[PDB]
RNA sequence: CCACAGAG
């Protein structure tokens, strides 16, 4: 489950990855080391471009919003950059040059008599091409296009709207030519989002989970000297996945830390236990990272000792952004007269046959009558009585 | 599903609603009907509730219930060697309620040294807040793990670890509170009882309140799990090598 | 009103309408759209 | 890989069995008004009660 | 990227602390260990702050575009 | 009593017992003349940032508030928008504002008034609630570096965009009442931006003051935190070779040797994160038992710089009782 | 009266599609029913499907 | 025109230090192995038959 | 012998307890000797000569 | 002028003659909802006394006081924010003068 | 060379009519969203966010029983959530 | 219209 997950973590792609425009972008803004490497890390060179960040995580059970799997963020450590990531997009067109020795435009701006433009070109700039570092919402246009309607020469509008739920903000506007002589024209939309509930956050050890909560910094619970966790995982996610390598981890990375010396969990081998534990010791800590952590709420001692230290975290691709859906009324297929599919054309979900079975195991006619006739398709036909047609 | 308004771009249900979904919180997308008359939005709400579909119909067990960590801090308040005093005994039934319910405080059952409570009478207050409510159950039962008496013609009440629940009046007057008891797959569970013998209301009403309680006990009474518990011992390393 | 900006030389310069996209300072084909001189906020979180 | 084979199943006994309904005289009758069983189970009782 | 302004635990400033840490790394030729405690990192989260961090923001600025390389 | 004992398992004894109801002679009610006999306060050290004082014969949960109220309640001033002319850093604009926000402010928050939000931009800012700060920093090519050196400090002549370029921009009678303390960031030294040559950042942040709820750049504390009076008992003295085993499951300063004697004495508590290593050795089983003191609270308010940690500490016991003077005035209505 | 009512309130409720519950039931728990290896009280080669 | 693959003997990037694969706007620390098309690019995976 | 040898407030012993999440065999496996791997009812099967 | 939107009298849940009440306060959580439960617990005729916070997402706070048959819950409840005052007080009139001495 | 699509290939199969449009079908007044737990919640009863429910909207028929909470909907709008998005006459 | 790639 690591090896297929480690692959949609979210960090540095490459030293030069602001100068590229590619079709969908995922950066982090602080990517940190592993404090637990691997030999196979360090020759790969994935040390010098990590994807992921060095949570201080409790395992215990904090409150009911981590049960099954889902995890506990910090709101303190959220806002001071934790998990923090942007996504980049690119929107290209191609001004074709017609047959007709005709070819599309790109020049268009509409300005009202105060001095300002129109609001679906508020950023759009003097070359109808979207002004570098202006915001965008949604409806606003940031390539302007008017193709010719006869293929002088008229114009019809064909721009380029930006739609989506958040605002995003342009990075660059690159203009160039292909060998047809062509002009091409590529947008890179920025837009930098933080961690919320439904964001999908890995653990390097599968053990995969969503915020399911986000709470301030003075509920969570606090060791003597002040330190706060930032993620709390639900113990309960340990005895049936079986995962040691995770507590070994944490002790590693605890004892590296105290040490100042990042620690080797190479496979078959590495930094043993024991040398952790006698670290551990020595630096003033319990000798299995099992520390005593006052309540956040209640104020006092909890009365178990609550694990404690450095994990290595990822946040993941799959962000709520692009999950929400809702439909109501909208397109409708032109072939079936029913609601389309993929919420790109804002399609609607699939009432399958199975839940049209358990529907029917139910018995509940007038709702299914409702939901597979009168809400997606219905249609009113007169039928003749003597011939059937 | 009865709807609420939330502001946070993700649909939350009950975690006890888990288990007829088979759905755990690791990136799980699920859909959101809403019946555009009024016969299909009445007969959804009194055919496809949850209230009246605590029982999966395969074989009459629960299958809605206390899912995981909703059984530990159960049985963690259950324990034999838990006890509180008046302001601890009052905060948990505050907060297993949102301070709406009217609660009267049964008799402590440890007297003389200091005035101590048992996290079996919390969950007796848990079943029955006050006299008003109608809830009275009584039931015997097993647990997942079970030791057998020091003798052969002892009840089985009288378990060595109290695997034997015992709720007389509506008291809990032995075993502790685990996954045969308040979870789902057996047809003896405490909200089955409820269940059967006073609606369905009853039943969601206890559910709620047990959640709720194990949701704002955990946090303030840690548990946690380490390679301290994973370590074995001196000993073993040698016993398990000659065997 | 400089507007653009070569890829690679880095030479800030405006193009006519009855010109192409090219640099005058090399032979590269790259424009990068400068960035905007009008007022854009953020709110610091 | 289970699941293509037990999705197959489970959609072929739905179809055999979407038809079956206990009448108002206790008998489980097919859409076609034929009994297959005079009572549910030789009894008549849910398995949910 | 960059060094992060606040330490995302508990909210000590250590931005400040990054050059400090990486002049007691060359010129005063101390191991890390003892160069993250004599800048009053104490708790371990401060030290994991920028132990862990990577200079990124060097190697992105040799592809300045603004600027013939 | 009040002692919370530790053991190599669990934690027992953890919550608070003084109260009537609690036993049968229904003792220790609120009397505020034997609270007011008994708490005490003992101020251990005192930096120009950092307090360490004890307070003793207090209950965990108004301890508990104080920490919770430093934490998150206690008002401070931080950059709260940015406006930005002509910024070509690699650093985008969310990015650095958003570090901008972060840096710490040596102002007092006492001389500036909350903001309102329901008024428009153009009135919402006045003179009584904002501090505008001023960064314009270019970079150039430096033309005498040394050739045989590749330092960017050399080569370059802003390479490093600081925290100390935030100049301060007086605007109306901040001319004034701003004379003898300037605006400054807490810390000069954060390093905000990177540059090579060719690029630019030029902004204006307006600086509001909030709630650490709200935000956590808004916090005044850099760490408020309350430990328990650490408290080891032993009951059989430990003498000879094994007692040096004692004095090595401890942090140095903890337990000494007395050499009249040979055998192990607590020379002082205070210095002992609790470890419990010695629970692990049987040979000390029975003979040493751990515990804190459930009502001596030893706090470590460590600031952010624009605050006297001992100002903090009052301003959160002063804010308590305005919640509390509030509630209690307040009307109840059905 | 409490077994009575137990009785009389647990009849199969006519109207109900008992054979699309029925054949739910029989289909659903092969999604959880894994393959393991079975024997034919203490012969090991019958290998029973 | 045959399209080369990034970091072969024929490529650009073959033997280049740091310095010039920062000239060349390409990340040192790139794998290559793979075909620019169109813009896009695509790699060849290894099969594997009987 | 290993579940015997482990005291109580041991989380995994709990979770099993309470049997919440787990079991004796996850914990034997954890703390002692994992065991036979089985694989389509038998042992490893001979990928080599 | 008061602000007559910041503690309510729950009606659905009080006793009918006083002696039990459930208070609801609005932009609050357990910063003051521990305090007051602890200084109300110290009040001898106090039988229950306990905070809550419905819903992390909304700033309320839901506080119940039960006592005997001698006071009813809002002399309780105003006797337990004097009591806060005084002990808020009491601190810092000690801060106030150990800061003094040193 | 692609076969062409015939009649009986529109029929059949898992994306005919018969198992792709009329035993099954995509419907309206419908949403998607990742879930994530709420204790706080009774057992019967879902979190929508308010981004779905400006979103989704359920058609009252206006009543004696009603008419003032529909006006105020009306009043309130469709931005504000407890509102409205469309209006229907009776007679139009 | 297909084919990849992921999410349960
Ligand atoms: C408008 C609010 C004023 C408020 C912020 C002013 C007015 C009263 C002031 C305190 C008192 O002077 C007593 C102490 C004196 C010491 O030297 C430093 C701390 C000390 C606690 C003071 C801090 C602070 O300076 C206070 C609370
Ligand atoms: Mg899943
Ligand atoms: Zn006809
Ligand atoms: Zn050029
Ligand atoms: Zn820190």
């Amino acid at each position: 489950y690591q090896c297929a997950m480690g692959k949609q973590a979210i960090g540095a792609i490459a030293y030069n990855q602001f100068k590229r425009i590619d079709t969908l972008l995922y950066l982090m803004t602080y990517p940190q080391q592993p404090m637990v490497k691997t030999k196979t890390i360090e020759l790969i060179d994935y040390d010098k471009l990590p994807a992921g960040q060095n949570a201080t995580v409790a395992v215990m059970s904090y409150s009911g919003y981590d049960i099954e799997d889902a995890l506990v963020l910090n709101k303190s450590s959220i806002d001071r950059g934790f998990g923090r990531c942007e996504t980049r997009r690119k929107t290209t067109t191609v001004l074709k040059r017609y047959a007709n020795h005709t070819q599309d435009i790109i020049g268009g701006m509409r300005v009202d008599e105060n001095g300002d433009p129109i609001w679906q070109h508020q950023s759009l700039g003097p070359d109808g091409l979207g002004e570098v570092g202006m915001k965008v919402q949604s409806g606003q246009i940031y390539i302007n296009k008017s193709v010719p309607t006869n293929s002088q020469t008229q114009y019809r509008e064909a721009p380029v709207i930006y739609r989506g739920p958040e605002p995003s903000h342009i990075d660059q506007v690159m203009m160039s030519v292909s060998d047809n002589d062509q002009a091409l024209i590529k947008v890179l939309l920025r837009q930098n989002r933080r961690p919320e509930l439904g964001d999908k956050f890995s653990s390097r050890h599968g053990q995969k989970g969503v915020c399911g909560i986000i709470v301030k910094q003075e509920d969570m619970p606090f060791n003597d000297q002040g330190i706060v966790p930032d993620i709390i995982m639900n113990p309960h996610g340990f005895p049936s996945r079986m995962t040691v390598g995770k507590m070994i981890e944490l002790i590693s990375g605890k004892a590296g830390v105290l040490n100042g010396t990042l620690e080797y969990g190479t496979c078959f081998g590495g930094s043993k236990l024991e040398d952790m534990s006698k670290i551990l010791v020595d630096q003033g800590f319990n000798y299995s990272g099992k520390d005593m952590l006052y309540s956040g709420i209640t104020g006092e001692c909890l009365q178990a000792y609550i694990f404690f230290g450095p994990i290595y975290y990822q946040k993941l691709k799959h962000m709520v952004l692009d999950k929400m859906h809702a439909r109501a009324r909208g397109p409708r297929a032109v072939l079936t007269r029913q609601p389309t599919e993929g919420r790109s054309r804002d399609g609607g979900l699939r009432l399958g046959e199975m839940e049209r079975d358990c529907v029917i195991a139910y018995g509940a006619s007038q709702l299914l009558l409702e939901r597979l006739m009168i809400s997606s398709d219905a249609f009113e036909v007169d039928v003749c009585d003597k011939c059937g047609l | 599903h009865y709807a609420k308004i939330r502001p946070w771009r993700t649909f939350r249900l009950n975690e006890c609603v888990c288990t007829p979904y088979n759905a755990d919180f690791d990136g799980d997308e699920m859909n959101l009907h809403v019946p555009q008359t009024e016969e299909a939005r009445a007969e959804a709400i009194n055919l496809m509730g949850v209230k009246n579909n605590l029982l999966t119909p395969k074989s009459g067990e629960p299958i809605i219930a206390a899912t995981q960590d909703f059984i530990t801090g159960s049985y963690l308040i259950s324990h034999k060697d838990s006890f509180y005093d008046r302001a601890t005994l009052t905060q948990l039934l505050s907060m297993m309620s949102d301070g709406i319910e009217h609660f009267d405080i049964p008799p402590p059952a440890i007297m003389k040294p200091y005035y101590l409570w048992t996290g079996k009478q919390v969950f007796s207050l848990l079943i029955k807040p006050n006299h008003n409510s109608p809830v009275v159950i009584n039931l015997d039962a097993k647990n997942k793990v079970f030791v057998p008496p020091k003798s052969k013609s002892l009840p089985n009440e009288m378990s060595q670890n109290d695997g034997f629940v015992i709720i007389r009046g509506s008291q809990i007057l032995s075993g502790v509170m685990d996954k045969s008891v308040l979870g789902d797959g057996k047809k003896h569970s405490v909200f089955y009882t409820i269940l059967r013998d006073y609606g369905p209301q009853e039943a969601a009403n206890a559910m709620n309140r047990m959640a709720k309680l194990c949701a704002r006990f955990l946090g303030n009474r840690g548990f946690s799990i380490g390679i301290n518990d994973v370590t074995p011992a001196d000993d073993l390393k040698q016993k398990k090598e000659e065997l | 009103t400089l507007k653009y900006i070569c890829a690679e030389c880095s030479s800030k310069l405006s193009l006519s309408r009855t010109d192409a996209v090219r640099c005058k300072d090399c032979g590269h084909r790259i424009l990068l759209k400068a960035r905007t001189k009008r007022l854009v906020q953020f709110e610091a979180r | 890989v289970k699941t293509a084979e037990t999705g197959y199943m489970s959609r072929r006994l739905m179809k055999s069995l979407e038809d079956l309904s206990c009448q108002y005289d206790n008998t489980v009758r097919t859409s076609a008004n034929g009994i297959v069983q005079f009572t549910y189970g030789g009894d008549g009782l849910d398995p949910l009660e | 990227m960059i060094v992060p302004v606040r330490c995302f635990s508990c909210g000590k400033v250590v931005g400040d602390k990054w050059e400090s840490y990486l002049n007691l790394l060359q010129e005063d030729e101390l191991d890390e260990g003892t160069a993250l405690s004599r800048l009053g990192l104490k708790r371990y989260c401060c030290r994991r702050m920028i132990l862990t961090h990577v200079d990124l923001i060097e190697k992105f600025l040799r592809y300045n575009p603004l600027e013939k390389r | 009593s009040n002692i919370v004992g530790i053991e190599y398992n669990r934690v027992t004894n953890t919550t608070s017992t003084d109260f009537p109801g609690f036993s049968k002679d229904a003792e220790n009610e609120w009397n505020v003349e034997k609270f007011k006999k008994d708490f005490e306060v003992n101020i251990s050290s005192l930096d120009a940032r950092e307090a360490n004082f004890d307070l003793i014969n207090i209950d965990t949960s108004i301890a508990n508030a104080f920490r919770r109220i430093m934490i998150s309640e206690v008002p401070s001033v931080a950059a709260e928008y940015v406006y930005f002319f002509n910024n070509t850093s690699v650093i985008q604009d969310e990015v650095l504002a958003h570090r901008i926000g972060l840096v710490p402010l040596k102002v007092d928050p006492d001389m500036l008034t909350w903001v309102d939000s329901n008024l428009p931009d153009d009135e919402k800012f006045t003179d009584e609630n904002t501090i505008v700060l001023s960064l314009n920093v270019k970079c150039t090519r430096n033309p005498d570096a040394p050739k045989g050196s590749t330092d960017p400090k050399e080569l370059y002549n802003n390479a490093h965009v600081y925290a100390r370029d935030l100049k301060f921009e007086p605007q109306g009678r901040q001319s004034t009442t701003f004379a003898d303390c300037p605006v400054v960031p807490a810390d000069p030294d954060i390093l905000l931006a990177k540059l090579r040559p060719g690029q630019e950042i030029s902004l204006k942040a307006h600086c509001i003051l909030g709630i650490g709820g709200d935000h956590a750049k808004f916090s005044p504390v850099s760490t408020a935190s309350y430990r328990l009076l650490p408290q080891i008992n032993i009951l059989q003295p430990i003498k000879g070779e094994s007692a040096r085993r004692f004095q090595k499951c401890f942090p140095p300063g903890v337990i000494g040797i007395d050499e009249g004697s040979d055998e192990a004495y607590v020379k002082d508590a205070r210095k002992d994160t609790v470890s419990r290593e010695v629970l692990r050795y049987e040979e000390f089983a029975d003979k040493v038992k751990l515990g804190r003191v459930r009502n001596h609270f030893i706090f470590n308010v460590e600031s952010a710089g624009a605050m006297t940690p001992e100002e903090i500490f009052f301003k959160s016991v002063r804010i308590l009782k305005n919640k509390a003077e509030y509630l209690k005035n307040c009307p109840i209505t059905q | 009266e409490i077994a009575l009512f137990k009785y009389r309130k647990a009849r199969l409720e006519p109207g109900t599609a008992i054979g699309a519950i029925g054949a739910q039931s029989i289909g659903e728990p092969g999604t959880q029913m894994t393959l393991k290896t079975f024997h034919f009280a203490g012969v090991a080669s019958m290998n029973v499907t | 025109r045959m399209p080369i693959m990034l970091r072969s003997n024929k490529c650009i990037l073959y033997d280049a230090d740091e310095s010039k694969m920062a000239k060349l706007n390409e990340c040192p620390l790139d794998p290559g192995g793979y075909f620019i098309v169109n813009g896009t690019e695509k790699v060849i995976l290894v099969q594997e038959q009987l | 012998v290993c579940i015997n040898e482990l005291d109580n407030w041991n989380a995994p012993l709990i979770m099993a307890t309470c049997g919440s999440k787990g079991s004796t065999l996850n914990v034997s496996q954890m703390v002692a000797v994992v065991g036979q791997q089985i694989i389509s009812g038998n042992r490893v099967p001979d990928g080599f000569q | 002028e008061p602000d007559r939107e910041k503690i309510k009298l729950l009606t659905q849940a009080t006793s009918e003659d006083g002696t039990s009440a459930s208070f609801q306060i609005v932009e609050e959580d357990h910063t003051l909802g521990n305090a007051l439960r602890y200084v109300i617990m110290k009040n001898p005729d106090v039988e229950f006394c306990g905070y809550s916070i419905p819903h992390p997402s909304e700033n309320l706070l839901n506080i119940r006081i039960q006592t005997y048959g001698e006071t009813t819950a809002v002399d309780a409840l105003q006797k337990g924010l004097k009591d806060l005052m005084d002990l808020c007080d009491v601190v810092e009139s000690k801060f106030t003068e150990k800061i003094k001495s040193m | 060379v692609k076969p062409i699509r015939g009649f009986c290939q529109r029929l059949k199969g898992k994306q005919g009519r018969f198992r792709g449009n009329l035993s099954g079908k995509r419907v309206d007044f419908s949403g998607r969203t990742v879930i994530s737990p709420d204790p706080n919640l009774s057992i019967d009863e879902v979190a929508v966010p308010d981004r779905v429910a400006k979103v989704l909207t359920y058609p009252e028929k206006v009543t004696r029983y009603n008419r003032h909470k529909l006006q105020e909907l009306i009043v309130n709008g469709p931005n504000v959530h407890p509102g409205a998005n469309y209006l229907l006459k009776r007679n139009e």
